[PDB]
This record gives C-alpha cells, structure tokens and sequence, in this order.
C-alpha cells in the first residue's frame, strides 16, 4: 500500500467527506424548485401570503413534498447575466393583474415581459404556471368600463366570461415552443384557498412528463 | 476545550472496570482518540488508538486482545474496558486527541489522566546524552536518533518532539520536522537532512523546560525519559 | 448648460483620441514578426477531482501551490489537495447562489459571495477542528461579482451596482468606495505590487484604480460588448481582457493604448476566463464552446487546445510556480492539466 | 438635474487626459525582454522531465 | 431419423432464416453503436436495459441461425457436447431477452409510481447489479442439462433430440411467471396513468391515449409472436402428437425470430434522442 500512517487517516477522512456529500446531495435532489417572477407588484406578495438582501427564498410543504420558491424581484440589475443560474428549475410562476388593462399600458409591458422570458434560450423546455389575479375587482370594472380601451381590435361583447377568455388566449399564444413546453393558466383572488392544490397538480404533471421523456418512452 | 478522566483506582489483577474520557469544548466527532500510559518507574507508552467514525482500531502488540476501546459520538465520550490486568499495569493514564489531514498537527492536547494501582520489528530510538544542562533565554537545538530513517517516499522529515512538565500533564513542543502550524508559538523551527534532525527554538523559555520524549509515528513507542535540568 | 457640457466632453474625447493616435508609432506585431514560435503544445490530464453535484463557478489556487478551493451551486465550497485528490475541508454555505471565491495569501481565511449581496469570510486554522463564519460584510445593493484578498485584514469587492469597495475585515465598514463605471462591474484583477488594481465592467470599458488615494487613473475603451474576465501580466505593466464578442485584447498602462487582439474566424462564443503563465508567454482562455484555447502572447496564432469538458468552461487558474493548470466547467468536474 | 453627472464626467475626463504616454516601440520591447529573461523557468512552456513532476498519474 | 422434415420447401427456409437473420443482427448492432458512441446518452440508467436487450437479441439471432440451419439444411454430425452447448446458448439468450423486457417494464412502472424520487431510486449501480444477477440466473437455468441427464428411465420428448421432458415443463413455468409479471406491470402502469389524468381533470386525456398506443402495441407484438410456440409445446407435452403438425413446429420456430426484427423499431427507435443521435451520426459520417 506504500502509505504512511497519516496518509491512510487522510484517505479515511476524505472517504467520510465523500459519504457526507453524497448523502446531502441525494436529499437535495428530491425537492421542488419554483422561480417566482411576477411582473411589478401585481399581487405577487399575496400568493406567497396565503401559500405559507437580493434574493428572497420561501420554503413550504404539501402532501409530503418540499417546495422552494425563489423571488428575485429586488435585484434591479442586468437580467441577462444572472438568469443562467436558474437552469433546471422545475417551473416558472408568472403573475398578472387583470385590473390593469385601462391603466404606456401596464398590460402591454406585461406582454413584453412574458414574451421575453418565455422565449429565452435557457427556458426552451421549462413550464410556466400563469396566474391572473384581482378578478373580483376586474368583473366590476368590466361591468362599469369597457375593454376596448386596451384592445382596439376586439369585436366581442362586454361580459366577464368573454373578456377573460380573450385575455387568456391573448397571453397564451406568445410562445413559439408549442410542443416542448406547456402553459398552465388559473384564475384566482384573495379569498381563494385552493391555489396550492393547483400548483401541486401542475408540478406533478411536469415531473411525470419529464420522467416519461427521460426513460425513452416518449 | 478540556478532557476529563473518570475511573481508575485500586484494582486487583485481572479485574474489570470502565474507563471514561469526557470531552467538552471542541468537535469530538472529527478527532481520532489515543490512550497513553506512563509507569511510575518508566516513561510514556502507547496503549490504543481509534479513528473518527470508528473506522480502524489499533492496539499495542503487548496488549493485543487484552483491552478494548469504544467511542460514543452522540454521548460525546470515550470508553475503555479495563480487563485482564497484569501486575505491571499500575500507572497514569492519559487521553489524547489527534486529527490527520494535510498540514495538521496531531497530539496537540492532552488530558489530566487517572491513577491505577494494581495489587501484587518495531522501531527503537535512542538519545545521545541522558542529561544536559539548560539555560532558558538562548537558542536550543534538539535532535533524536532511531533504528531506521524516518523519511518516507513523500520526502518529509517525520518525528515528534514532546515535553513533560514536572507536576502536571504533558504538552506538545513540535510535530514532524520542516513544518510549523497554528496553536504553538512561532519560536519553533524544524529541519531534516535525511538522517539529521533539528528542532531550533530561538527564544528558549521555562515553558520548554522539563523531560522530553522523541517519538515516532511511521508505523507508537516513546523515547527514553530524559529530564534536562536547569 | 447640459448641452455645453456634453459638447466640451465630446471635444475632450476627440482630443484624447487624437493624442492616442499621435502617440502610436509601430505595432508590436511588426517588432515581433520574426521571432521563433513556441510550437504546438500538448497538455495531458493528470488528475480529475470528482465530488461536486452541480455547476462550478469559481476556483482559486493557494500560495503553497498544492491546495485549491472550488465553489459550486449545490451550496458547497470544497478545499482539495492537488497532489493526491483528497478532500481537506467541505464547507456548506448559507445561500446556494454563489459565483465567486478567494483563498487568502497567508492561508488562514477563505471568502465567498454571490446573489445575496453579502461577502462571507470563513476562518480555516482555528481550534475545535472546524470552520466558522468569521465575518459577514454587507452594504452593496447589487450581486457580488468578484472578491480578492489584499492581506489578512483588507479585501476588494466589486458589485453589480457599478461600484467597487475596499473593506476592513476587523470591523465591517466600507473603508473606500470606487465609483465611475456606467454598467455593472464584472471582474477585477489585483496587481502583484498591491498598489493598483484593474476593473472590467459591462460598459465595454476597463479602468485602473489606486487603492490608497481612491481615484481612477486611466480608462481603456477597446471592445464593443461586455467584458467577462481580466488579469494582470506578470511584469505589472500590461493586462488582458476577454469579452462576449469572441476576442481577447492585450492592453498596457504605460502607452495607454491597444497592443494586441486575439481572434479567429471559427470562434463565435465569448470568453469566460483569462489567465497568464509565468514569464507571460502563454494566454489561456476558456470559451463557451466546451473548449479551452492557448494563445501566444507575442503572436496572435494559437498554440494548443484543451478539450475534455462536456459543458461550458467557467473558471481557469494557474499555479504560483507555473507547474499545472486547473480548469472547471458547468459539468461537476475539475481537471488538472500538465 | 443631470448637470452634476455631466460635470463629474467632464472632471473625470480632464484629469484622465492630463497624463503623458510613452512611445509603443519602447513600451512594447519591455514585454519581450521580460519574456526572454524568464523563459528558462516555465514548466508549461518547456517540457520538464517526468522525474521532478509532482503530477504523475 | 428423428428429423422427418423433407421436401422442396427446405431450400426456401434455407435462405429465409438468413434472409432475415443478419438483417436483424445488423440493425441490432446499429442500436449498440448509437447507445454507446454518444458518450452522453448512456448516462441515463434506463438505457442499460435496452442495450442488454439489443445485445441479447443479436446473440440470439446469430447463434440460432447457424444452429437451426445446420440441423435441417446441412445435416451435421451434431455430437452431444456441441448440440447441448448450442441449445443451452439459444435458451439462455431467449430467456435473457424476456428478462430484459420485464426489467424495462419494472423501470417504466417506477417512472410513474414515485414521480419525484425516481431520480434517486434507480441509479447506475442498482441497474448494473440487477442486470448482472438476471444474466447469471438465466445462464444457470438455461444450462441445466449440461449438469447431466439421460431421459432413459423417464421417456423424454420427441420434438427435441434427447431433451428431458421435465425441463420443458420447468422452462414453460418460468416463462409463464415472466409473462405474468410483464402483463401485471403494464396493467398497473396504465391504471396509474388513467387515475392521474382523471384526478387532474377535476380542476379543469392525451396522456392515456399516448401511453396506450405504445403499450398495447408492445403487448400485441410480444403475444402474437410468442403464444403459438408455447401453446404447441404444451400440447406436445401431454399429447403424443399423432398428427403431422410436428413438421409445422419448425415453421412456428420462425416466429421466434420474427420478434427479433421488430424489437429495435418498437423499443429503441421510439426514443426521440436516439433518432437525434442517429441524425447527428449520419451527418458526421458523410466524410
Ligand atoms: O424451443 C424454443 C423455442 C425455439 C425453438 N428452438 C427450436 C429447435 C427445434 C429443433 C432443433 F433441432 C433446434 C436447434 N436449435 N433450435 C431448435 N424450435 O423452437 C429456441 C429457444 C426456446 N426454445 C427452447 C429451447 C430449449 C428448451 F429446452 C426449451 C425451449
């Protein structure tokens, strides 16, 4: 073995360190990571409120599954030089306020942000979970004000059920990857409680599809 | 940091007893543990060794199969089964810690020890002078010689120079030559020239006065107890 | 008025450019046209250091030239012995998002930083046989991009808000603040004399700073994209920059103008790391196309290719005595070449 | 007001432009002299024999 | 004298086997290249099972073609040792193929039973040791008559030239267990997929159809090819076969090779990254 007395002890210490590293990584690779990327202050701080420094981090559990949400809205720096650190994240959560249509326009800027983040070269196979909030204000704002202020080419009526669908399909066709990635949409507000269930179902679907693709079946 | 010994006392030959070494003030789970013996009429003598994580266990060839040693990390303690004792086991027992990595300095801290009164191919080193006058405040050069060359293929001069002060527990002076780490005063310097060993202390002090013990760690037998008088 | 001030600034810039053109006589390639080339250089992998479980973002060689440190996105900072691939220390960080690391010149301290806008300093040689967080430094408003020890009590830190800083570790306070960059600062290099240091940002401009007085000396504008890496020539009278437009540029602070450009028609991806060798005869550049390249410091011609990584090469370093070259990549493997 | 920023930029430019620069032909030969002076102590450039290489695999 | 297969059609099958055989072989070899030269595709542990299946199929085709053509077209001396060796080899590889199918079925079941932790349950080491133990068990079961038997006191079969009759029954039970396991696993996979789709449909059906369109095809191509041979062997076990259908038995043996030519298409070619690697390889090999 031609090793001195101390060399064997050093090798044993290195082996113990390797064992600890492997044990830690095995537990680390079993949790779910979500990147929360709500535009502006459009109800982003609320969803974390009922689902519970530069980067804020949140941990929670549901049905024996561990979720880690990263909020990075306090950076205010060059977004193209720290965005590659988030490869391999399970899903990107996007938040949009439905009452900002008449308020350039906020909705158009949100569209630019969604287009920029959805078609990035680091997110060619990452699913997006889209939230449309402030619905309770939106329905009364619609019954008081028309939608044609934001949308010039809109031939539909002025009811909630049609305007909401029109906005949803206006957001959902901004992706150029109609096959590799999928977009999940939900309508929520402050009083709703079942948001966590929706997130769990969406993430389980994403994980199942990734597993099926990995094993060569797809 | 402190190590407290419990057990010992008056024992008949071949008795059974627990010896405990309790540690407080450091990370016990990352340190290997040694037991050391000092006879009243002799010098120091190694007993047993275990590593971190209970990996390997080593006993002296003259006590192999006679004692055994265990470690309890969650309870943070060290245990020894004092059993099958002869008539020459009456001595003082010490608990020692040692950690091995690149640049480490093992054998740094020693315990207080426990007294034991019982009823009634190795490397051997030598010391040229068994009694030398010493004047603190000057530069002192120290060297020991053995039956083999201590240099390994990795090229480091490899020998431990150690001190025992009269009236209390011993303490470390320098580990393997050509290397100086933290925890010891900067006055020390080590050097080796194949078979020539040298420890130099520029500012000798009463701290560095007492009985030494050149010790090897290649393959752990202590040198002859030589007290350098003032 | 604003218009008068911008007009006079444009006039000053024109005068500076005219003086820069005037003080240039002959290209260095003209002098070094007839010099014996270094020839093809073949380097082989001597060790491979397994253990990380994510991307590797930084590495730094120790002064003893045997121990090194690496930082990964799995929230781990590992110290390796290069001679025998044993793990001396493994330190877990408070935040995974780390993108810089440093190793103290004395060897007692380590530093790290990232997207938390905080620089953490850990003590290595302590009792209790572990590693503890010696000091946390805060005060930046952007992500921390680089850190480099000056001595046991002073460090220099560049952030993403466009400002560098000289700190005091004993009591965490911004001893000096360096401002003047328009875009966020990407990298900094510390001179061997430790009297001046260079900084490169995303405004395609590099600057020289004096540590003591705290005032910028010169400014170099040669590129047309972001600058990702920078380092000092061993002499101390030159430096090199790598950018995203797939070209390297060798400058100097004596003549204050461009000296060399390193580019090829078959390279399109940018440069992530730049390092010299002893005597300053070889440039080592890590590219995004899974590959590393070696350039002559006097000829623009390539000399060698380092392949063997299965992803982008992020960090690259050369020992103090110039005996080995260590590279890391987005696959969790560190490779030592000799 | 942007007058402060413009004034700061003008000041920085005017104290940057005051320094003098030397000719490249003499400022570039220093690099060549340094390279040729230390060319004998480059393990990466010259092939060091395997006897004294700490890395041997 | 044990062989009474005669007529002008023999020459036909004399080429038919080879007219298929190396074909399957070569395409199987193709898979064994693509899964290996990629140097990043085999990092997935799920492809080890498919690689083992491809290799077993190649060995089965190569060994079976010569063994079945020499006996019926060349009339070799066929001493006891060499005959027992080739029979053991063909049985071993044909059992290893079914073992690989069952193992990949278990893998696809794990892909859905524990979605999040699937990346931690099945790694390189576990897959490799399971493959090795399956190969060892198949080899031990196949080479049983090499240990020794005579079928002198107990009358042995007539379809095979001195193969013990109890071994047929044991082998049939072994394959019955394997097939039952495969069917159970691919039933539970579809049940779990349907349950998940139904559960998700509550909040607001393509996955079930996508899974069925492949799994049903796999089951059909396995069953319609392997049922006739086992059925005829079971019939011959109990009945002395007073008819001439024994001459058709060799023809049913051709079915055992018909599976070998479709396994790469159904299994290996289904994966998209395999097709991408094939496209890259063919683009590179234009020089
Ligand atoms: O019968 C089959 C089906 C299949 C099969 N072989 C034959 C066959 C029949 C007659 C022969 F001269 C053969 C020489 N080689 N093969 C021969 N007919 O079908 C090969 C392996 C499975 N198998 C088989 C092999 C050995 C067993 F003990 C039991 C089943």
């Amino acid at each position: 073995c031609t090793l001195s007395a101390e060399d064997k002890a050093a090798v044993e210490r290195s082996k113990m360190i390797d064992r600890n590293l492997r044990e830690d990584g095995e537990k680390a690779a079993r949790e779910v990571k979500l990147l929360l990327l709500g535009a502006g202050e459009s109800g982003k701080s609320t969803i974390v409120k009922q689902m519970k420094t530069g980067i804020v981090e949140t941990h929670f559990t549901f049905k024996d599954l561990h979720f880690k949400m990263f909020d990075v809205g306090g950076q205010r720096s060059e977004r193209k030089k720290w965005i590659h650190c988030f490869e391999g994240v399970t899903a990107i959560i996007f938040c949009v306020a439905l009452s900002d249509y008449d308020l350039m326009n906020r909705m158009h800027e949100s569209m630019k942000l969604f287009d920029s983040i959805c078609n990035n070269k680091w997110f060619t196979d990452t699913s997006i979970i889209l939230f449309l909030n402030k619905k309770d204000l939106f329905e009364e704002k619609i019954k008081k004000s028309p939608l044609t202020i934001c949308y010039p080419e809109y031939a539909g009526s002025n009811t909630y059920e049609e305007a909401a669908a029109y906005i949803q399909c206006q957001f959902e066709d901004l992706n150029k990857r109609k096959d590799t990635k999928e977009i999940y949409t939900h309508f929520t507000c402050a009083t709703d409680t079942k948001n966590v269930q929706f997130v769990f179902d969406a993430v389980t679907d994403v994980i199942i599809k990734n597993n099926l693709k990995d094993c060569g079946l797809f | 940091v402190q190590l407290v010994e419990s057990g010992g006392g008056l024992v008949q030959p071949g008795g059974s007893r627990k010896l405990s070494c309790s540690a407080s003030g450091f990370a016990f789970s990352s340190f290997g543990m040694h037991w050391v013996r000092q006879a009243p009429e002799k010098g120091l003598e190694w007993v047993a060794y275990i590593s971190s994580g209970s990996g390997t266990i080593y006993y002296a060839d003259t006590v192999k199969g006679r004692f055994t040693i265990s470690r309890d990390d969650p309870k943070n303690t060290l245990f020894l089964q004092m059993t099958s004792l002869r008539s020459e086991d009456t001595a003082m027992y010490y608990c020692v810690r040692s950690i091995y990595y690149y640049g480490s300095s093992p054998f740094d801290f020693w315990g207080q020890g426990t007294t034991l009164t019982v009823s009634s191919s190795d490397i051997v080193m030598t010391q040229a002078t068994s009694s030398v006058p010493v004047t603190p405040g000057e530069s002192v050069s120290i060297s020991c010689r053995s039956s083999k060359s201590l240099l390994h293929s990795n090229g480091n001069t490899y020998l431990y120079w150690f001190l025992q002060r009269p009236g209390q527990s011993p303490q470390l002076l320098i580990y393997r030559m050509s290397n100086l780490a933290s925890g010891v005063p900067d006055r020390f310097s080590g050097s080796g020239s194949g078979t020539a060993f040298t420890l130099t202390i520029s500012r000798l002090e009463a701290e560095d006065v007492g009985v030494y013990y050149c010790m090897q760690h290649l393959e752990l037998t202590f040198g002859a107890g030589t007290k350098l008088e003032l | 008025e604003l218009d008068q001030l911008r007009q006079e600034a444009e006039q000053l810039k024109n005068q500076i450019r005219d003086a820069r053109k005037a003080c240039a006589d002959a290209t260095l390639s003209q002098i070094t046209n007839n010099i014996d080339p270094v020839g093809r250089i073949q380097m082989r992998t001597r060790r491979t250091l397994r253990g990380h479980l994510a991307k590797i973002y930084a590495m730094h060689w120790g002064t003893d030239s045997r121990l090194l440190v690496s930082a990964s996105q799995d929230g781990k900072l590992i110290i390796w012995d290069s001679y025998t691939t044993n793990k001396v220390h493994a330190i877990p960080l408070r935040s995974s998002w780390v993108m810089t690391c440093a190793y103290a010149p004395s060897g007692n301290y380590v530093a790290c930083g990232g997207l938390d806008n905080i620089c953490s300093i850990y003590n290595l040689k302590t009792r209790e046989g572990n590693v503890r967080v010696s000091r946390e430094l805060a005060g930046h408003t952007g992500y921390l991009s680089c850190c480099r020890f000056l001595d046991d009590n002073q460090i220099v830190t560049s952030s993403g808000d466009t400002t560098c800083a000289l700190w005091d570790i004993e009591t965490g306070q911004q001893t000096t603040t360096f401002t003047g960059h328009t875009g966020d600062v990407m990298s900094l290099s510390l001179a061997p004399d430790t009297r001046l240091f260079v900084s490169g940002a995303c405004d395609a401009s590099a600057k020289l700073w004096d540590v003591r007085e705290g005032m910028c000396r010169q400014t170099f504008t040669g590129h047309e994209s972001d600058i990702n890496a920078i380092c000092f020539f061993p002499n101390g009278n030159a430096f090199a920059t790598g950018s995203d437009d797939a070209t390297c540029r060798l400058f100097d602070l004596r003549a204050d103008q461009e000296l060399m450009t390193y580019s090829h028609d078959n390279i399109i991806c940018g440069i992530t790391s730049v390092s010299f060798s002893k005597s300053g005869r070889l440039l080592l550049a890590g590219y995004d196309d899974f590959n590393c390249n070696v350039w002559d410091a006097l000829k623009a011609d390539r000399a060698g290719v380092l392949a063997g990584h299965d992803n982008r090469v992020s960090c690259l370093g050369v020992t103090d005595d110039g005996m080995a070259v260590a590279t890391g990549s987005w696959d969790s493997f560190l490779k030592i070449w000799n | 007001a942007s007058i402060a920023q413009a004034r700061k930029l003008v000041e920085q430019l005017k104290m940057e432009a005051n320094i003098d620069r030397i000719k490249v032909s003499k400022a570039a030969a220093d690099l060549m002299a340094y390279c040729e002076a230390h060319a004998k102590e480059d393990p990466l450039l010259t092939p060091v024999p395997a006897s004294e290489n700490p890395f041997r695999e | 004298d044990y062989m009474i297969l005669s007529g002008p059609q023999k020459t036909a099958v004399a080429v038919l086997c080879t007219l298929l055989g190396l074909l399957s072989a070569l395409e199987n070899v193709a898979v064994l290249y693509l899964i290996l030269s990629s140097h990043q595709l085999r990092r997935k542990p799920s492809y080890l099972f498919i690689g083992s299946l491809a290799g077993a199929d190649f060995l089965a085709s190569v060994v079976f073609a010569c063994s079945f053509v020499n006996f019926h077209v060349f009339h070799g001396v066929d001493s006891k040792a060499v005959f027992l060796l080739k029979i053991g080899s063909v049985t071993m590889t044909f059992t290893a193929s079914v073992g690989s199918l069952l193992l990949t079925a278990i893998d696809r079941y794990l892909c859905l039973r524990y979605p999040p932790s699937y990346k931690a349950l099945l790694t390189r080491g576990r897959a490799l040791v399971t493959l090795g133990i399956m190969w060892v068990l198949s080899a031990l079961v196949s080479y049983l008559p090499l240990m020794g038997w005579t079928c002198c006191p107990r009358p042995c079969s007539e379809l095979f030239p001195l193969i013990p009759n109890d071994y047929l029954l044991s082998w049939l039970l072994f394959i019955a267990f394997l097939f039952s396991g495969i069917i159970y696993t691919y039933g539970h996979v579809l049940w779990k997929a349907h349950q998940h789709v139904a559960s998700l449909s509550g909040h607001q059906m393509r996955l079930d159809v996508r899974l069925a369109k492949t799994l049903g095809l796999v089951l059909a191509v396995l069953l319609i090819c392997w049922f006739p041979v086992l059925a005829l062997m079971a019939h011959s076990l109990a009945t002395t076969l007073s008819d001439q259908v024994k001459k058709a038995f060799a023809f049913c043996s051709m079915l055992c090779l018909i599976n070998s030519m479709v396994n790469p298409v159904i299994y290996a070619l289904r994966s998209g990254e395999i097709r991408s690697s094939a496209h890259h390889c063919l683009a590179h090999w234009k020089k």
